[PDB]
């Protein structure tokens, strides 16, 4: 008959069908399932038999009713499966940066996170160190499996360090000294308008948004107002709540984060 | 001393008894109320029937006569209405919705009943009432009563509980390419609860989505057009019995140049001797901001002329006649040459 | 006062009697009264013929002459009257038929006769009597009285049982066409009595119904031509008197897509030393959302050439004086690429 069956995530959970194999497992929306002992669709994990059904690493796409029928199809058993999610975790915040000053003319060595190979980055956007092997030799640095060591310390090294694991669930955070675009929050009243600065006069701009719908481009869902430098919202309603990432060519953009009181 | 008005101004209580179904009348009256023609023991009166009218004779010991007769009808139904949370699963944040439902019909009409709630400081007057703009994880408790002819008969206690919502936000540090294929995405865990870290990553025509752990914070992506910019959009995602995605931090970044693919439409005709036209189309991937086109002819496995334009227009003369040339065409963008695409092709003789 | 006066306005009560098929006629008197020819002792009088007037003479001890002088007229037999149930069977859910048929004349006129119809709680006077709205599984009973010159001489009663119909309706659960040649319909059974169900589907074309075990709940479609639309309505019948179907339930749902088939008189032709004309008709399944022709031109079992035109229009131009060439056409509906149509040709040219 109808059943109601809960379990947790990450749970391989068995349905039992009807006898009278074989039998075939569909869903109420036309999705086939199994089809025998041989698997239909396998872009679902799961697994079939000749009589009952196994769910694989069930989630939310999991909670709908299951349909099994016999040989004959004469019977019938539902079971709507759901899935209750775990309770909500806090992730545990990254180690807090610290900072080192290095004299002129010596060499200095970084500790990266446990765990080789370590990735060293820095804060302007450039790929320092990826395992052994040393990218930019022009800043003359080396890099072994586990740290990092500054050779010849320039005034220039002065910057900011991020080191990472291989899986990258850990991070260290250095900010090297050496020794002799943010977002923004605007807040909109409703049924007014708002006007949002893009990047600077030269090149076109292009935005977009967290639906992944350019605002400018014909049909929008939302009234719009697009020039080459400025953008323009009309009659501000609750739906306008969002982000608004906007950027040109030459490889700048701005962030506004669109909040209707 | 007198009965007659001593109980005029007495008021009457009905009582729903659901193992009998029946009505049962009590007065508001510390002393015995006594009659003859109806069983009223006490100051209670059972067994009576809903919209119905009945004659009871009301007298007292102390009160002496003349006596006197009250009529009274039965209209108040207890327990067909159940109450029921109408909450919108989209909006169970902040929006709590309470709605009476029946399941049995009755012979009262409703122009006699009203609904009232007291929901915590707050009292409604309204068959269903919704409240809006109430703080997460806050259970409260609210009481529904059902008043016939301005008397309290129904009432029922119901306790809610708001749900998740309003994740994030994520802090990218920076997004970046330093390859042709490979981008460097970093950010930060948001100090409010989420699940699983959904990113998306959209180039100039195509979008894609994905999710991520919620430990891991720095993530490459690999199989990326080179020389194509790349807008990225994440945000911290839990699962409740709907889905809140939270505000998405937005960041992008465009890849280095890499060679470009063969050129396109390689069309070569005969037109003089030795004279040959080639021209050909822009190959579908740039991957280069300059364009340049290069063909080469070659006889023997030897190279001997060596042409470049920016169109790819160019003319081939001065060669000996019916000799089996190769033309190999290549595209420049300025950094990395593509691979070139040979053709052979033969020439023609003097008149 | 005389016979005549007093017995004016006596009052005859006839009796009839199947054994005998005779009327009896009793006076409505207390008094006992003798006649003078025929024996009417008591107040009854026997042995009276339908249809015909028979002249009695009243008196009594207490008046005198003249006598009263009583004509009576016998009313037709009981046994001439039969009722008929007139009920339709394709309307026999809803409707029940009464009629009164004399089978057997009778010398008594028929402008005289009353047919009295109650059912129920509606009373009725005419000869046929029809009644509608009536809930299906029900029985009813229903009485009449047949009465000659508007005296009663005639009872009669029935019962009718409403026979079952309009079945349904079924709920499909869902309907779908996951393969190429195979589609799933599922449905459920409807709650009121049925015994099977019939389906049908429509093409573009052709409509074909099958008939179905109401034990049955999921049936799959196989032999479908591929990438077609199917209109597909199902209702439970059920084999009364007449064959009774409820209301329908009606889907569409196409197939998938399949490789076409192979191109129709690929005709190849010599259009110079070095040039060579193809065509060929599209193919009769084109199984797809789009139509384009790919074309592979071989020598020497090595592909030298391959083009793409949406029309099945090829010139193969700049090839090699004598030698053979190798033409595989085939049509491609922009899902799947259906069977090449290979033909060999020799360039039989010498410069
Ligand atoms: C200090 O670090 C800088 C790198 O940040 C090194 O000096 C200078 O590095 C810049 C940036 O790469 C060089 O400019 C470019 O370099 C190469 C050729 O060297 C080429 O890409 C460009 O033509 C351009 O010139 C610059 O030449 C370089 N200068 C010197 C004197 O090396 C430097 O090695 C570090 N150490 C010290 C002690 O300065
Ligand atoms: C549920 O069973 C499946 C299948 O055994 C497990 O998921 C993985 O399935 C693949 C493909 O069959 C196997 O190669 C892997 O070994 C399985 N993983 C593991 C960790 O064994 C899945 O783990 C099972 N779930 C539970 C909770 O036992
Ligand atoms: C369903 O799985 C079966 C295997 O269990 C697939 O192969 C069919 O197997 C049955 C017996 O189980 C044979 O009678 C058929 O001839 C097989 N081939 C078919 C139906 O094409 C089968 O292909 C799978 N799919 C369906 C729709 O039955
Ligand atoms: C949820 O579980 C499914 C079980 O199949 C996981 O697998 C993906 O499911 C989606 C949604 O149906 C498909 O589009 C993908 O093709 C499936 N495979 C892969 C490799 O992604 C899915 O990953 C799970 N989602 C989570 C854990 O967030
Ligand atoms: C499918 O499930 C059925 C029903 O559970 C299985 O049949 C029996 O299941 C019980 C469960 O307690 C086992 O103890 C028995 O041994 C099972 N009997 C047999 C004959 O298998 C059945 O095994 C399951 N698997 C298949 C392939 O049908
Ligand atoms: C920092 O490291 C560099 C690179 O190894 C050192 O420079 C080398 O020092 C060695 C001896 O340790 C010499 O043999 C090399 O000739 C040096 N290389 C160059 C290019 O000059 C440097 O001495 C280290 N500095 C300190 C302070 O330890
Ligand atoms: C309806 O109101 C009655 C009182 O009229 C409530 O009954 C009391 O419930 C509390 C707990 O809420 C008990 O401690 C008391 O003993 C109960 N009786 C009295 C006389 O106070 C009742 O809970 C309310 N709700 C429902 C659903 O009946
Ligand atoms: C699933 O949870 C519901 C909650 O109402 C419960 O009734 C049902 O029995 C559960 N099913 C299981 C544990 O299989
Ligand atoms: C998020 O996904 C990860 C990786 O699969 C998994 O371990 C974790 O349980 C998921 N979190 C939730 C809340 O489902
Ligand atoms: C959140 O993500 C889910 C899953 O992709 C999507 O269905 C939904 O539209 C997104 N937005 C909201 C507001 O839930
Ligand atoms: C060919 O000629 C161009 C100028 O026309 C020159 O830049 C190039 O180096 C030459 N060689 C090759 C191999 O392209
Ligand atoms: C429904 O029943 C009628 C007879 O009552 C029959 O003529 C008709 O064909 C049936 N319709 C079907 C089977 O679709």
């Amino acid at each position: 008959g109808f059943h109601t069956i809960n379990a947790t995530w990450w749970a391989n959970i068995t349905l039992v069908g009807p006898p009278d194999t074989p039998v075939t497992w569909y869903d109420t929306q036309g999705l086939w399932f199994c089809n025998g002992s041989r698997v239909k669709n396998p872009q679902i994990r799961h697994t079939c038999n000749d009589q009952n059904l196994t769910l694989i690493h069930v989630n939310k796409t999991y909670e709908r009713t299951y349909m099994g029928y016999n040989r004959q199809g004469t019977k019938k058993e539902d079971y709507k499966v759901v899935v209750i999610p775990p309770p909500p975790a806090t992730v545990k915040p990254q180690p807090e940066p610290e900072y080192v000053f290095v004299y002129m003319g010596e060499n200095k060595t970084l500790e990266g996170p446990p765990g080789t190979p370590v990735t060293w980055f820095n804060q302007d956007g450039k790929k320092f160190c990826e395992g052994e092997k040393v990218l930019h030799p022009e800043f003359n640095h080396t890099c072994d499996k586990q740290n990092l060591i500054l050779l010849f310390v320039n005034f220039t090294h002065d910057g900011a360090y991020l080191g990472y694991n291989h899986q990258g669930t850990q991070r260290t955070h250095y900010e090297v000294t050496v020794l002799d675009i943010e977002a923004m929050l605007v807040t909109v009243t409703a049924g007014s308008n708002l006007t949002l600065v893009g990047p600077k006069a030269e090149g076109k701009v292009t935005w977009f948004d967290g639906d992944l719908k350019r605002p400018c481009e014909p049909n929008y869902r939302l009234r719009h107002e697009c020039n080459n430098q400025n953008l323009t919202l009309i009659n501000v309603t609750k739906d306008y709540e969002g982000t608004y990432y906007g950027t040109n060519d030459k490889d700048e953009g701005k962030r506004y984060r669109v909040k209707v009181n | 001393p007198t009965c007659d008005e001593k109980y005029a101004n007495i008021t009457v209580d009905y009582l729903y008894n659901k193992e009998t179904k029946l009505f049962t009348a009590k007065l508001n009256v510390n002393e015995n109320v006594e009659c003859g023609n109806n069983t009223c023991t006490n100051n209670e009166v059972h067994n009576l029937t809903e919209c119905k009218n009945a004659s009871v004779s009301i007298s007292h010991n102390s009160c002496t006569a003349p006596d006197k007769t009250l009529i009274l009808d039965v209209p108040p139904g207890v327990e067909k209405f159940q109450l029921h949370d109408c909450t919108q699963v989209e909006k169970a944040d902040t929006t709590i919705c309470l709605k009476w439902k029946n399941i049995e019909t009755f012979t009262c009409d409703t122009q006699n009943i009203t609904y009232r709630f007291q929901c915590g400081n707050m009292i409604f007057d309204n068959k269903e009432i919704k409240l809006e703009n109430l703080e997460p994880e806050h259970e409260y408790k609210c009481d529904s009563e059902i008043l016939y002819n301005n008397h309290k008969f129904t009432n029922a206690s119901k306790i809610i509980k708001t749900d998740f919502g309003s994740p994030g936000e994520p802090q990218i540090i920076f997004c970046r390419s330093e390859a042709a294929h490979q981008g460097v995405i970093t950010w930060n865990p948001p100090q409010r609860s989420f699940h699983n870290f959904t990113l998306c990553y959209i180039k100039e025509t195509e979008k894609d989505c994905l999710n991520l752990d919620k430990n891991l914070i720095k993530y490459d992506l690999q199989n990326l057009k080179p020389y194509t910019k790349y807008v990225l959009s994440l945000h911290a995602y839990i699962i409740a019995k709907v889905q809140r995605n939270g505000s998405a931090a937005m960041c992008h970044f465009t890849t280095k140049s890499a060679p470009p693919s063969q050129v396109w439409n390689m069309t070569v005709s005969m037109t003089s001797d030795n004279s040959m036209h080639v021209k050909c189309r822009p190959p579908r991937d740039r991957n280069g901001p300059h364009e340049r086109y290069h063909l080469e002819v070659e006889a023997g496995n030897t190279l001997v002329r060596n042409e470049s334009h920016k169109n790819c227009d160019f003319r081939v003369k001065d060669l000996q006649y019916s000799t089996d040339y190769t033309f190999k065409a290549y595209f420049h963008n300025g950094d990395y040459p593509g691979e070139p695409f040979i053709l052979h092709h033969s020439t023609s003789y003097n008149s």
